[PDB]
RNA sequence: GGAUAGUGGCCUACCAUGGUUUCAACGGGUAACGGGGAAUAAGGGUUCGAUUCCGGAGAGGGAGCCUGAGAAACGGCUACCACAUCCAAGGAAGGCAGCAGGCGCGCAAAUUACCCAAUCCUAAUUCAGGGAGGUAGUGACAAUAAAUAACGAUACAGGGCCCAUUCGGGUCUUGUAAUUGGAAUGAGUACAAUGUAAAUACCUUAACGAGGAACAAUUGGAGGGCAAGUCUGGUGCCAGCAGCCGCGGUAAUUCCAGCUCCAAUAGCGUAUAUUAAAGUUGUUGCAGUUAAAAAGCUCGUAGUUGAACUUUGGGCCCGGUUGGCCG
């Protein structure tokens, strides 16, 4: 009766579960970007893949091929509005040949890292995952966010937000109380 | 927030185009009380049980309780 | 050369052919006689209910030098007698006689696991309870 | 050869012993902080193969 | 010729002997409804598709039929056959393979909830009707994001580089070794505001929720493949482990208890079927001397395949296409 909903699976497993090479790799990235498990390395990857699926399906056929300037042109604008190509590099063989590093960098949770409010990326996604950041005029709990380059001039403490003022924090005067108590 | 917000021409006609749960939801109408589903239905299947409207079944009650 | 025939007119010889020797594997021949409905104990069934009817205590091959405390079942939609596994410690105690056992393959698609003759299923349950769980006493045995 | 007995033997005779006390160690996120800071950072035990659970000697 | 809304062996009478088939007829099986589809990711392929859409079919088994434009209709009848309440021993009424629910089968799944609010249909036509539909409960078959909290201080062991008066100091936290305090947050408080039918489901609240014996994370393993113990205690051909090789005749890195851990990590282990691995089904693309396999040898029909040769090549004229008389 009902039109089906479809829903589709983002990470795709290594064949070869246990190697010492892949698995450091991947956890060292996890680490040092911070991240808590493989889901995220393993769905990036799994876009990754499929980016580059396209872009060999796309450039087996000759240059000026019809289909082929119209989805080269929109998976390299795609690539340049996420960030991931450099503004100076449009040649598509480097859009065969990213990294995952290459994603990963631009990572809002190694965004607000690099910009240090939290001077510890752990901080860094624990302040995301509790929403003391307003990324546009809204407020994003997610490390995973591939930000649009307004968010990162537009970064403050949100109207209601701590750490900012207009609120003093049922906490600090909670702690005021027990102050007073233990003098008293 | 955003929301559908419309508005009529006037509040006779506001009533003449809205459905009543609209309705009392926005307090221009009163909440009219209504049996459950099954039991609406329980009754559509008796009164077609019987035939008519029943006055000589009654009386035929009536008659066979007397003895 | 090379043996099969080559000719753009050739399909239906090389289809026939095909069959023939595809026949001669061993899961497509079962799969399409449907032996696991025919011939299997479980009836092309994923697992199977069963009653407990006694204990054997056959013992290990070589080298090796152990016995392997397995269960005598009956079951209940084939009504066949088979001999299964009962893996855990003390399992034997848990299922001594009449339990109402959960069984299901023991990972070799129909063949002895270790040094254990005859055997080619385990259990997963025993009247609802895990045998695991049993084990490490997060549940009980219900007598009731 | 009629040994339907005895099963569970080393369950029944070995002694029932209990984890000692501990605090219950970082799990998830600070876990994997602690395993990149024990593995990666770490210059302890690079000796011949950096092994990564050495027993006591 | 009849019958049908119509053609027609659809059925009747007469006539001749034809029709299909090794290019597989006819028959048997189908744990067979078909298609659009799903799963592999080199290509080629393999397997299924009851099931959200379409085309069939059936309403317990066939059979018959009225009505109706449209049913061989089953929440319409007519019978037979097995299911199937009472008797006031005359007799009456049925098929939940529609929705909840019960029993059997069980390996295989949902509570006898609510309403036409959001989509259509039915009618004499706005309004009336709809377990069609929509809205809740259970539910880890499935897919997203992502909780089980993180801070900062040396509680001294040199990185950008130095004092250059041999660890005397490093202004930073690393290059931790068992003392660690907040400005703050989430599930749930839903008196209320968003929200539907009166409550719950995302956002807020004057007010509660963390200082962690609280709100505390499981599954498989440390011989190998496949990284993770000669770390301890127990047993010592016996309990077991062991998907496969293998472990133990009082010292087991494999059996039972803990710690450390290694992997995935609110996920994971296990059983069966299936896909790749499988160039172990080989069209692409396998092997046949000795590993499995060249029929004992030849003839031969269907099938498959089958030498070369028939207009070749020179001329002129232009729309227009790619570094290319030119920036």
């Amino acid at each position: 009766p009902r039109a089906p909903r479809t829903y589709s699976k983002t990470y795709s497993t290594p064949k070869r579960p246990y190697e010492s090479s892949r698995l450091d790799a991947e956890l060292k990235l996890a680490g040092e970007f911070g991240l808590k498990n493989k889901k995220e390395i393993y769905r990036i990857s799994f876009q990754l893949s499929k980016i580059r699926r396209a872009a060999r399906d796309l450039l087996t056929r000759d240059e000026k091929d019809p289909k082929r300037l119209f989805e080269g042109n929109a998976l390299i604008r795609r690539l340049v509005r996420v960030g991931v190509l450099s503004e100076d590099k449009k040649k598509l063989d480097y859009v065969l040949a990213l990294k995952v590093e290459d994603f990963l960098e631009r990572r809002l949770q190694t965004q607000v890292y690099k910009l240090g409010l939290a001077k510890s990326v752990h901080h860094a996604r624990v302040l995301i995952t509790q929403r003391h950041i307003a990324v546009g005029k809204q407020i994003v709990n997610i490390p995973s966010f591939m930000v649009r380059l307004d968010s990162e001039k537009h970064i403050d403490f949100a109207p209601t937000s701590p750490f900012g003022g207009a609120r003093p924090g049922r906490v600090a005067r909670r702690n005021a109380a027990r102050k007073a108590e233990a003098s008293g | 927030s955003v929301g559908f917000g419309l508005v009529y021409n006037s509040v006779a006609e506001a009533k003449k185009f809205e459905p009543t749960y609209r309705l009392v939801r926005y307090g221009l109408a009163e909440k009219v009380e209504k049996a459950s589903r099954q039991q609406r239905k329980q009754k559509k299947n008796r009164d077609k049980k019987i035939f008519g409207t029943g006055k000589r079944l009654a009386k035929k009650v009536a008659r066979r309780n007397a003895d | 050369g090379k043996g099969k025939p080559r000719g753009l007119n050739s399909a239906r010889k090389l289809r026939v052919h095909r069959r023939n020797n595809r026949w001669a594997e061993n899961n497509y021949k079962k799969r399409l006689l449907g032996t696991a409905f025919k011939s299997s104990p479980f009836g092309g069934s994923s697992h199977a209910k069963g009653i407990v009817l006694e204990k054997l205590g056959i013992e290990s091959k070589q080298p090796n030098s152990a016995i392997r405390k397995c269960v005598r079942v009956q079951l209940i939609k084939n009504g066949k007698k088979v001999t299964a596994f009962v893996p855990n410690d003390g399992c034997l105690n848990f299922v001594d006689e009449n339990d109402e056992v959960l069984l299901a393959g023991f990972g070799r698609k129909g063949k002895a696991k270790g040094d254990i003759p005859g055997v080619r299923f385990k259990v997963v349950k025993v009247s609802g309870v895990s045998l695991l769980a049993l084990w490490k006493e997060k549940k009980e045995k219900p007598r009731s | 050869h009629g040994s339907l007995a005895r099963a569970g033997k080393v369950k029944s005779q070995t002694p029932k012993v209990e984890k000692t006390e501990k605090p219950k160690k970082p799990k998830g996120r600070a876990y994997k902080r602690l395993l990149y800071t024990r593995r990666f950072v770490n210059v302890t035990l690079v000796n011949g193969k950096r092994r990564m659970n050495p027993g006591p000697s």
